[PDB]
């Protein structure tokens, strides 16, 4: 739960770098996602 | 050691080669043969050779600008169509995913064994790009002068029309370049543009 | 011949470890085998790792504890390495060494070989182009091993990777539509149970009269664990490539063998490259796995079945990474089939050969294998993709079609994978197999096969 | 029509959150422990290199 | 020949559904009709992979005591009505008392996928470092 | 050392012995003893004791593939649960997220310096066992049964009214073997049967 | 009070025999004086940073992080010397004190210190930034001669199954308050709202102090009682029958 198995070396740590960073623009979807529903949801309230 | 650039080989090739002909694994399963990734994959060859197109070909270089162009626009389009999914896009996005489609499919296509496809020739294969960008600029240009005035259209009036157009200009990689004569291939290529610039004046 | 005498010095000049060095030698070779006598009484045996003038350094085998430096006598024998290799040898067990463990003589030499062989010329090898059937269904169905082949069965420590070689060691043969069809098999650090259990299988099941067996315990010394992928070898391209026989070798536990190979390397000082190991594992793992492949003018093969034990389930170990660039494929022991009792635990999502397309086909085995195991593959990728999606969004999510993905993959680990390690299917009743497993789906949606095999194989 | 897309926007919104907070506190902090892992025990192999 | 008219429709459910014109009848080796009983209303049954009820297509009698089943590992069944039955007075249909069949045939009378299903969890499954295992593999 | 499971002693081990049962990783410097680590744990010897066990207590290796069969399924729902969280859930699925908490904490958590639990006899454990896998099938009875219709009886419903039950099955842990008899152990878990037959008899 | 102090400008390598001139007088005090003794031996790191030091110059084979090879026995030189002896009625009881470099309980220091010592008290950073004192994490903590010190006859019946069950609530707490982050603070059952509200009262009534309160042994259980009405009677699964029905309901 701590670590994800792999073991250190220097092609591991790139590929660690690419999996955050491929995580890190889905979370930039999922951020603003949100927000441009919840966009709508106030105006459905300001309805 | 799996696709990577971080080893010392591959990362101290690149720093001295002028092509890089950029393969991939995920992009293989697609049955597409060749890997080709299209976005690692460069080639510093093309000031060089501005010399050559201009000469001896004279069309070539602003075909392929924007033929590389298309190719991209597709990229970051592709992670929100696949989130949020084609429901209110707009419709010059449309045609950049559908004549993007038509190059994936019917131009950086392969299959090695094939009586027509093991040799491409150069005129062959600028003859090809010469009625795909044809049909993207007459697609844009269509969809941005009918985007105020009167009878607005999206691509879905289009593809259900001219399913005839999108046949011919689908099977260009079919037709033989060993059999049929050398000015055999051209003229089918020059007869198609006027299938497609008659076709459009169909609609409006 | 060798006529003059051999020189017994007693000049040893400093012990240090498993090393052995000497004084006033005379005209020392590399790699030349010496005959130590303890002053107790005992004898080992050494191998020469260094001369420099008259100086050489002497690794003994079996230990270093009694040596002094005034009554051990080193005798050398002016030759490398070479053990006696014979054909009446099938049917017999030797230990590490070239020692004779079945309570039997020692071997009766047709032709001294020499251990570290020759390289076999490139303008003469010849592409694989039959097959080796092996009786398992997830091997011979759908990973299928041509004859001249590397195909390594990768696992981890727990999975049962030695009933499945010894499953292999059984039910191992031609594709017959069997005099010159021979098993090699190699036991390299095995523990007190395997190795009894490999010599207790193959007298129970009467499969001895083709198998030689070379046993290495880990209790024996961690040199002879270095030279036992080398007499299995000799053994074998002896069987193949002069009495042309089809042999099949199988090396248990070559993750030992380089735990030895840096043991080894560690005691002469020098440098470790990746993590470790030494330098020049990739080719002394070369030098083993190389010696395979069909050749031109002989009638006989070699095959080869190496087994690893990737530590912690890391593929990206340095044994498993440098024998995927050097063999033609991967097998993969899976834990997670193994926790749910499924024998045997073969994941064929990972798994590989990269010479099946010539192994199979009309002539081979039938016209319809090459469809079925793609297919097969196909409909157990998209079963895995269902019960890994179906667990995060929910179960009332699935279509019908959707559950037919689910009822291939639970049919599929139990009738195609699932075997019991006693029950030898032929090729044609793993296809059979697996042609019932494919009318679970309706004709419009097996896709990935034919309609003009669809049209003579499908309907029952 | 317009407390029936309250309800399927008030339902959408609350599956979003619980899923971009599912990689701000599960997912990426893992990605980032291992990396912190790997920064530290190939220290320790280039000294003992 | 055998088989079972279903009354209304069916649907998966642990309980026992139907009413009273559910009948079993008789072709190829006698053809015979047996309605209902009333003795009990076990008339038709359908469960689809659960661990503590038999999972199959059933009717007649009780729970594992079908007078008509089909399971769940197609090409086997069971009447078990070894006197006759419960619910329909009718015999053990097959020649044996479990049978495995080839063909079946569900006539009525008168008149995506969960992959496509939600792009967030194959978004998130991306993510979480769960690979895809089939690209290339299935259409769209 | 360092709570790291991928140290040279203990890779050096994993090639040598016959078995082998580590701690987790999680529950390693917070104390929940013993843990299991079911990616190195195992043991060679569950094909050469099936002579043993079928002659002396005849129904423990039904009972140990269950048991094993629990705790081989939470560990995939929990990877969920700390994803999705518990919405995703059909309720035929959270019993085996609370069977699994059940034994993870009674079964398998041995406080090894108390006096009721140094050392634990074989009957004491499969009737340890016994208790929890009749458990696991009255319960995914009593939500199985009642699923499509009304009165669904869910994971939430059994927790209220069988409260003192999931108690007393906490309890079977705190026999004495040796104050307590043989047969007076097995005297008190026939009668915790008993009530556990008699309260789903109270629910259906 | 006998204070060998070595501060941060005095010279490096007697910090060597710092540890070593103090637990001799202590092993003469309570060997041949028959005294208590307790020993602080603060910032052990410093200890062993000055023994990297010479052994860097020195130039042996260099173990884990840098730190030497025989640093375990070395430590095991120093933490040994405590307990009682037989027909001596004196006593060394040893607290070190350590700084964990980066708060990693698996740096070679913390590790190799809690192979030699029987238990250890961890200190954290996150309940000190909370304004917790004194900031204790018990979920990493430990004390392996707590098993035979404690029970009847020594403090009290129900020590040994209050302080196993404290622990087994305050380490499933810290789950649901790692599952409150994903799922949020609506959607947790009503037997997962008692769990966090024992975090806000266990950090707060049982490990907060204040340094000048000197709580007995008696007076810190009757606090672990009223938070362990906190719960049902049916959901302190760690405390038997016997123990229950006599110190639960108050």
């Amino acid at each position: 739960k701590d670590r994800i198995e792999i073991f250190p070396s220097r092609m591991a740590q790139t590929i660690m770098k690419a999996r955050l960073k491929g995580a890190q623009t889905g979370r930039n979807l999922l951020k603003k996602k949100s927000d441009a529903l919840t966009l709508r949801f106030r105006q459905i309230l300001k309805k | 050691p799996g696709g990577d650039f971080s080893d010392p080989v591959t990362s101290a090739t690149l720093g001295i080669v002028q092509v890089f002909w950029g393969l991939d694994k995920k992009l293989a399963q697609r049955k597409h043969f060749p890997s080709v990734n299209w976005l690692i994959s460069y080639s510093k060859y093309m000031r060089a050779l501005d010399e050559y197109y201009d000469k001896h070909f004279t069309e070539f270089v602003p075909l392929r600008t924007k033929a590389k162009e298309i190719l991209q626009e597709e990229e970051d389009l592709a992670e929100i169509v696949q989130l949020v999914g084609k429901a209110s896009l707009a419709e010059t996005d449309k045609i950049t995913l559908e004549v993007a489609k038509l190059i994936k499919d019917d131009f950086l296509q392969q299959n090695g064994y094939t009586p027509y496809d093991r040799f491409c020739p150069f005129y062959k294969t600028v003859g090809m790009l010469s009625n795909m960008i044809a049909f993207y600029d007459m697609a844009r240009r269509a969809v941005e002068t009918t985007a105020q005035s009167d009878n607005k259209i999206t691509w879905s009036i289009i593809r259900e029309h001219m399913g005839e157009i999108l046949y011919k200009l689908s099977s260009m990689k079919f037709k033989d370049p060993v059999k049929d004569g050398e000015a055999k291939i051209k003229a089918d290529y020059a007869q198609l543009l006027e299938d497609m610039q008659n076709a459009f004046r169909s609609l409006e | 011949y060798l006529s003059q005498p051999r020189l017994t010095y007693k000049t040893v000049s400093g012990v240090n470890g498993p090393l052995v060095i000497l004084d006033h030698v005379k005209f020392p070779r590399y790699a030349e085998i010496v005959h130590l006598t303890l002053p107790d009484g005992t004898k080992r045996s050494g191998q020469v790792l260094e001369v420099s003038g008259s100086k050489a350094v002497v690794q003994v085998f079996e230990g270093t504890s009694g040596i002094d430096a005034k009554k051990t006598s080193c005798e050398f024998t002016g030759d490398i390495l070479r053990t006696p290799v014979s054909e009446d040898m099938l049917g017999r067990v030797f230990n590490g060494s070239g020692k004779p463990i079945d309570r039997g003589p020692v071997v009766l030499a047709e032709d001294f070989l020499d251990i570290m062989g020759q390289p076999i010329n490139p303008q003469c090898r010849i592409y694989p182009e039959e097959m080796i059937q092996t009786g398992i269904s997830a091997i011979d169905g759908m990973n299928s091993i041509a004859r001249g082949q590397k195909i390594p069965i990768f696992s981890a420590a727990g999975l049962p990777h030695n009933e499945i070689a010894a499953q292999i060691c059984r039910q191992a043969g031609l594709v017959k539509k069997e005099e010159n069809f021979a098993i090699v098999f190699a036991a390299m650090g095995v523990n007190m149970e395997t190795a009894r259990f490999f010599k207790s299988d193959f007298e129970e099941n009467g499969s001895m009269d083709n198998v030689c067996l070379f046993l290495n315990l880990a209790n024996d010394p961690t040199i002879e664990r270095i030279i036992t992928p080398r007499l299995a070898l000799t053994t074998a391209e002896f069987l193949a490539y002069q009495c042309e026989k089809h042999v099949l070798v199988i090396l248990t536990d070559m993750s030992s063998y380089a735990e030895a190979l840096r043991e080894v390397s560690a005691a002469r000082e020098e440098v470790p490259g990746r993590r470790g190991f030494p330098g020049y594992m990739y080719t002394d793992l070369a030098t083993i796995y190389e010696r395979a492949g069909r050749v031109e003018g002989r009638n006989g093969s070699i095959t080869q079945i190496p087994i690893l034990t990737m530590p912690n389930d890391d593929i990206t170990h340095p044994i498993p990474d440098l024998t995927g660039y050097i063999t033609e494929g991967q097998i993969y022991v899976d834990r997670q089939l193994h926790n749910r009792q499924i024998y045997p635990p073969i994941n064929v999502l990972p798994s590989l050969s990269r010479l099946m397309k010539s192994a199979i086909g009309e002539g081979m085995t039938r016209k319809d294998h090459a469809d079925v195991s793609n297919q097969l593959y196909a409909c157990y990728a998209i079963g895995k993709d269902v019960q890994a999606m179906k667990a995060v969004v929910g179960e009332e999510a699935l279509t019908s079609d959707d559950l037919l993905y689910l009822e291939f993959l639970q049919k599929f680990e139990r009738n195609f994978i699932a075997q019991g390690p006693y029950e030898n299917r032929t090729v044609y009743e793993t296809l059979d197999i697996g042609w019932q497993l494919l009318r679970i789906f309706p004709k419009e949606m097996l896709k990935r096969i034919p309609q003009s095999t669809l049209s003579e194989f499908y309907p029952r | 029509s317009l407390q029936t897309s309250f309800v399927t926007l008030d339902e959408a919104i609350k599956i979003t959150n619980r899923r971009v907070n599912a990689i701000e506190h599960v997912i990426i902090p893992r990605i980032e422990r291992t990396l912190a892992y790997i920064i530290t025990e190939l220290d320790e192999r280039e000294r003992e290199e | 020949v055998f088989g079972g008219f279903a009354s209304c429709s069916w649907e998966v459910k642990p309980q026992f559904q139907g009413d009273n014109r559910c009948f079993l009848f008789s072709i190829c080796p006698s053809m015979a009709v047996y309605t209902h009983t009333g003795y009990n209303d076990h008339y038709m049954y359908l469960n689809h992979g659960q661990q503590t009820i038999p999972n199959g297509l059933g009717m007649g009698g009780q729970h594992n005591y079908f007078g008509l089943w089909v399971d769940v590992d197609f090409g086997k069944g069971h009447s078990r009505a070894k006197p006759t039955c419960t619910t329909y007075n009718s015999p053990q249909l097959s020649a044996q008392e479990n049978f495995q069949f080839d063909k079946m045939e569900v006539w009525a009378v008168g008149d995506k996928s969960i992959l496509d299903a939600d792009p967030e969890a194959q978004a998130l499954l991306e993510i979480s470092g769960h690979s895809r295992h089939s690209e290339g593999l299935r259409e769209v």
